[PDB]
RNA sequence: GCUUACGGCCAUACCACCCUGGAAAUGCCCGAUCUCAUCUGAACUCGGAAGUAAAGCAGGGUCGGGCCUGGUUAGUACUUGGAUGGGAGACCGCCUGGGAAUACCAGGUGCUGUAAGCUA
RNA sequence: CUCGCCGAUCAAGCAGUUUUAUCCGGUAAAGCCAAUGACUAGAGGCACCUAUUCUCAAACUUUAAAUGGGUAAGAGGCCCGGCUCGCUGGCGCUGGAGCCGGGCGUGGAAUGCGACGCGCCUAGUGGGCCAUUUUUGGUAAGCAGAACUGGUGCUGCGGGAUGAACCGAACGCCGGGUUAAGGCGCCCGAUGCCGACGCUCAUCAGACCCCAUAAAAGGUGUUGGUUGAUAUAGACAGCCCGAAUCAACUAGCCCUGAAAAUGGAUGGCGCUGGAGCGUCGGGCCCAUACCCGGCCGUCGACGGCAGCUGCAAGCCUCGACGAGUAGGAGGGCCGCCGCGGUGGCGCCGAAGCCCAGGGCGCGGGCCCGGGUGGAGCCGCCG
RNA sequence: GCGACAGGGGUGGACUGUCCUCAGUCCGCUGCGCCGCGCCGCCCAGGGCGGGGGACCCACGUUCGGGCGCCCGAGGUCCGCGGCGACGCCGGCCUCCCACCCGACCCGUCUUGAAACACGGACCAAGGAGUCCAACGCGCGCGCGAGUCA
RNA sequence: AGGUUUUACAGCGCCCUCCCGCCCCGACUUCGCCGCUUGCUCUCCGGGGCCGCGG
């Protein structure tokens, strides 16, 4: 997986192969974060070949759309849980971020563990992402947006645009 | 002054060079092997009919 | 770059009589004429025979040609080649022959004519027969050279029987050691 | 391009699913050079008619 | 370097198979060999009279002579790059009846009956084989089936 | 269904112990003149028919051992091909395909060809 | 040279490839409570004996892959009738094989291709080296020896500062466009984006295939994460106070561990809201690579010709292609000396020699002009 | 409509169990396939398909064919135009000299590998190395041909 | 945790609904919150560079 821009949710469905011996064999159902449809139907026959003994030559995709936000101008605070390799052994990890998308969230998770743990795209495996209430949030760095009257200015605001005058007389304010 | 002692590394590029040719299959074999007991009698049954 | 071996891109196929001779340039530039726009498979193979060389060319005696015409079917058509066509002194009877050749020795030349045959050329094939209908092109023994037995596996291999280069055939000369 | 669409709405109309049929033709373009191939590799590619970097052809699947 | 020898490396391969041993069954000796059939080669360690080279255990070719107790074979043998066919003599206990072309001599006679059943009926029946082709198009039900939800499971030393 | 002769596959047929069965047949059994035979009529060979199921044999039994088959082990182990993947390294992850084995669990236990005879 | 050229008008056959079908094996793994061999520990039944248990095999194996090897996918077939034999024998068909005649294309898997068809002569070479994977001897080696494939030798080009082999890509002469690998602070073409998020301070920071070094062990440096224990029946810290606290473990970056000799090396400068590390987006930069067009040449054609040409050994049209040492072949209106033909030139200046002169040919070379020179010289066909 | 099964009664019997003329085992609704019918569902005329009862589209309108033009049509032309034109104010870009940017290590040779701290070479001119004879092989040209070569 | 206890002197969800109770905007290239494309996408539809060789 490469994980480029932002993973979208693909609702991927499947099946075995129906035979005489097992004809209409059970539906399995996943929840796949992947850039593009192509991707997420080989993050399918990774997860579901190694929970069930299906492969992709004896069993078949029967659904793959996209699943969109049913909120999408609502923030909620995500819950992550993952199970990334490291170089000694394999960790499971559970982390919280703050979003407006469950698509957007996933994809803050794979620039974190990259960020924070080097852990890259084919290391990280999702578990389960779930819309977590205000009041079980464990960690305090979203703990702190959960204050109503929230306030806080912008201090030092860096100079951008540092190349559309190169060459100027006044030195840059940085109190706004 | 010791030397390389065998190598198969560039034959297998110079026996497809001309390609692998299977033995021509032609009509008519060859009947050099036969029994000749079977072989004798077999010329009799050509000078007969 | 392109994937492709150029090994066998040049055909070797004789495109043009090796020879300097003047009479039978003028027949190439003759039957080159007929392979193009007579649209006939006649011309297109005596077109061929005109660059083949000496070897490629054997003669063809009056007896083999004379068997080629008695088989059924050659009633009053004509014996083509392209070549020499030398006398076999050990035959007897000439049946009538209609041949059309570049060369024709001078006893096979009044066997055929003396028998009441007649021997034309390809400048006069090419003017009464432009399609080739009515022909019979015959060849001659291209294999029957004393040099093809010398071309085999190798003269000390079984089941070899071929020819080996030796100075003279006799007894001390290649039969002591490997022969017997 | 209507007929799959008829297809796939009446089964999702009554909850089921409905798989179009796997395509029958694909476009093949090579994009890798011509040295340090393989020999069964080049071999494939030589069937396929694709002896130069990005040539395509269709290919009956 | 390797001996030449014409049993070197033919441990397995001429050793019979567990609780296989003992006698030859005897319907390998009763099996005909005719003149142009196609026959396998799989050498014996029980019978050691005109065993095959280990150069042709695993082979198979046609037969081109019969004997009172072997049949000779011709197999094709590449030597470095060059494929030769050998006339070899093996007896019967180290060969059998080739099914290579079994299938092909049973495809044949179904179809010398479908073409003039197709004939005397008028249909346009095709008879030739073809690739397994893409999967139509059908509808996957999910009445009795919901579609069961899998996840990846946590990670346990 | 059964009892014999000759078999094919060669344990689903073998092994231990237990129970039941003789219509035909089979087996045990009864003899050493002949044929033959050994230290010894035990065996082998030969002659025979008083007894009829102890054994052979056949059919059942065993939460039987073995064998056979399936499930599972497991899409695990391993592996084809790929990357300017990770790692000081050892080695590992992923992509594209193929894909085992023991243990464990469950079921089964001879099938069948030719010829002759008997209805336990 | 024999054909096919006319595409499955045709028979075809072939393949460093798949598919279908059928065989071969004893390597990886697995097993040893199954055999051979090695091996630890208790327990039961009177040192053995039985049922278990820990750990192994390259010269052990019940079982057993992946990759791989052979064969079969039609007219050389299928089917039917007759005949022949000294072979075979209960059985003029009992087998068998041969011969002759007739019936039957829906050429009876995918893809590709003119057959790498049939011969002849034959140079060079017979010191190799490197890489991914497999692997032997060795502590190891830029070491020695093997296997599959690729590369190199014989090979230039873009990238890795530098380079034989790495990555991308193979080469006629050019214009335009676009890419690969790799890049875009400046050297140095391109981010002079109001790029996204986070990590990181180093008194030896770090800066990416091969690759040009670093370990065990540690940190109350800092940031994540896992599992537990205390606490308004008031903990922790402090000598009562009244809100969170403690411990173990784990993983990132940084640090200790970390010492060599001429002055020096992320390539250099230098960079610390970065020009560093990790995960990603848009744009942009150029290779002899891809695309379009011009030109040269070679190759092929199921090719075109008996106002302008037709030196047919000529002319014209179309398509693909172009690396190269050892070596082979072809072409030469390239060059030197001499001979037989032929066509000339020269004291109004031949040969030779010199030149900042005018030109032709891809090239070997050639023509003309000027100067000098003073007696011979050259074109074409052989 | 009919096939795979599920649950019990009556009759006979074989077997099993240390509960013993007491217990137990066994033998003689729901699922799939297949069609036929009804109803409902597919921008809605079902936009899945074919037929029946105001303007846009029809290589349909009574069979084609024939003159003049245009041109997104077998690769370009202008039936457009300006300033200079006397050896100078124009032209040559190859050669001569010089400058700058990029590229760029010395040839030959042996070698796996040479710019090599491997060898030969200070410079210039002339000379300087695959030949001729005998015999053999194959290919080709030519003459004659069971002959041929004097 | 706005107002003095859950709507009150702001608001945030989740259910039964009144036909989706009812209308209007359709990935916004059609008014810059988020994907995939023609079912031959339409334009004497604009602008720039390059060269038209042959006959
Ligand atoms: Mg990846
Ligand atoms: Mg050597
Ligand atoms: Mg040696
Ligand atoms: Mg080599
Ligand atoms: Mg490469
Ligand atoms: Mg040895
Ligand atoms: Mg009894
Ligand atoms: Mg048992
Ligand atoms: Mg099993
Ligand atoms: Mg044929
Ligand atoms: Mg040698
Ligand atoms: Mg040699
Ligand atoms: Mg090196
Ligand atoms: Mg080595
Ligand atoms: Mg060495
Ligand atoms: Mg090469
Ligand atoms: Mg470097
Ligand atoms: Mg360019
Ligand atoms: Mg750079
Ligand atoms: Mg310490
Ligand atoms: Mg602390
Ligand atoms: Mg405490
Ligand atoms: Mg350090
Ligand atoms: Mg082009
Ligand atoms: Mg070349
Ligand atoms: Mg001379
Ligand atoms: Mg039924
Ligand atoms: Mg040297
Ligand atoms: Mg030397
Ligand atoms: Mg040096
Ligand atoms: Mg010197
Ligand atoms: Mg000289
Ligand atoms: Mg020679």
């Amino acid at each position: 997986m490469k994980a480029s821009g932002t993973l979208r949710e693909y609702k991927v469905v499947g099946r075995l192969l129906p035979s005489v011996k097992n004809p209409a064999p059970p539906l399995y159902r996943m929840r796949i974060f992947a850039p593009n449809h192509v991707v997420a139907k080989s993050r399918f026959w990774y997860f579901v070949s190694q929970l069930r003994k299906m492969k992709k030559a004896s069993g078949e995709i029967v659904y793959c759309g996209l699943v969109f936000e049913k909120s999408p101008l609502k923030v909620k605070n995500f819950g992550i849980w993952l199970r990334y390799d490291s170089r000694s052994g394999t960790h499971n990890m559970y982390r919280e971020y703050r979003d407006l998308t469950t698509s957007g969230a996933v994809t803050q998770c794979y620039r974190d563990m990259g960020a924070r743990h080097r852990a890259r795209a084919h290391a990280i495996q999702i578990m389960k992402v779930q819309v977590i209430a205000a009041n079980k949030c464990r960690r305090p760095a979203i703990k702190q947006f959960h204050d109503s009257k929230i306030k806080f200015p912008l201090p030092h605001r860096v100079l951008r645009r540092q190349h559309k005058p190169r060459f100027t007389t006044k030195r840059p304010n940085t109190f706004f | 002054a010791k030397s390389k002692n065998h190598t198969t590394h560039n034959q297998s590029r110079k026996w497809h060079r001309n390609g692998i040719k299977k033995p021509r299959s032609q009509r008519y074999e060859s009947l050099k092997g036969v029994d000749p007991k079977f072989l004798r009698n077999m010329r009799f049954a050509k000078k007969h009919n | 770059g392109v994937d492709i071996r150029h090994n066998k891109d040049r055909k070797v196929h004789r495109k043009e009589p090796k020879s300097q001779d003047i009479y039978l340039r003028l027949l190439v530039k003759l039957y080159r004429f007929l392979s193009r726009r007579s649209d006939a498979p006649f011309n297109k193979v005596i077109l061929r025979r005109l660059f083949m060389s000496k070897t490629n060319r054997p003669p063809l005696a009056l007896s083999r040609l004379i068997r080629k015409m008695k088989l059924p079917g050659r009633e009053n058509l004509t014996a083509v080649v392209v070549g020499t066509i030398t006398d076999d002194v050990r035959i007897q009877n000439i049946p009538k022959l209609k041949v059309c050749a570049l060369k024709v020795t001078d006893r096979a030349r009044s066997r055929i004519l003396k028998a009441g045959g007649q021997i034309m050329t390809f400048d006069q094939l090419a003017l009464t027969s432009p399609r080739g209908r009515g022909t019979v092109l015959l060849s001659g023994p291209r294999k029957g050279r004393q040099v093809y037995r010398h071309f085999g596996k190798a003269p000390g291999t079984p089941h070899s029987h071929t020819k080996p280069y030796v100075r003279s055939k006799g007894r001390k000369f290649e039969r002591a050691r490997g022969r017997r | 391009y209507r007929r799959e669409i008829r297809m796939s709405r009446m089964a999702r109309k009554a909850g089921n699913y409905y798989v179009p049929a796997e395509p029958k033709l694909a476009f093949v373009i090579r994009i890798r050079g011509i040295n340090g191939v393989s020999p069964k590799v080049r071999k494939v590619l030589q069937l396929l008619r694709l002896r130069q970097i990005f040539n395509g052809v269709f290919v009956k699947l | 370097t390797n001996t030449r020898g014409k049993r070197r490396g033919t441990r397995y391969m001429f050793a019979r198979p567990f609780r296989k041993h003992g006698p030859i069954p005897l319907s390998t000796y009763m099996r005909i060999y005719k003149k142009g059939d196609i026959v396998d080669i799989k050498g014996t360690g029980t019978i050691q009279k005109g065993m095959p080279h280990k150069c042709y255990h695993g082979k198979t070719g046609r037969v081109y002579n019969v004997t009172q107790h072997a049949v000779g074979i011709i197999v094709n043998k590449q030597v470095k790059g060059k494929i030769l066919a050998k006339r070899i003599n093996v007896r019967i206990e180290h060969i059998k009846h080739s099914k290579s072309r079994d299938s092909f001599l049973q495809r044949v006679k179904e179809n010398e009956k479908k073409k003039v059943e197709a004939k005397k009926e008028g249909t346009w029946i095709e008879l030739k084989r073809q690739p397994a082709a893409p999967r139509p198009a059908h509808f996957v039900s999910t009445k009795n089936n919901k579609p069961q939800l899998l996840e990846p499971i946590p990670y346990e030393f």
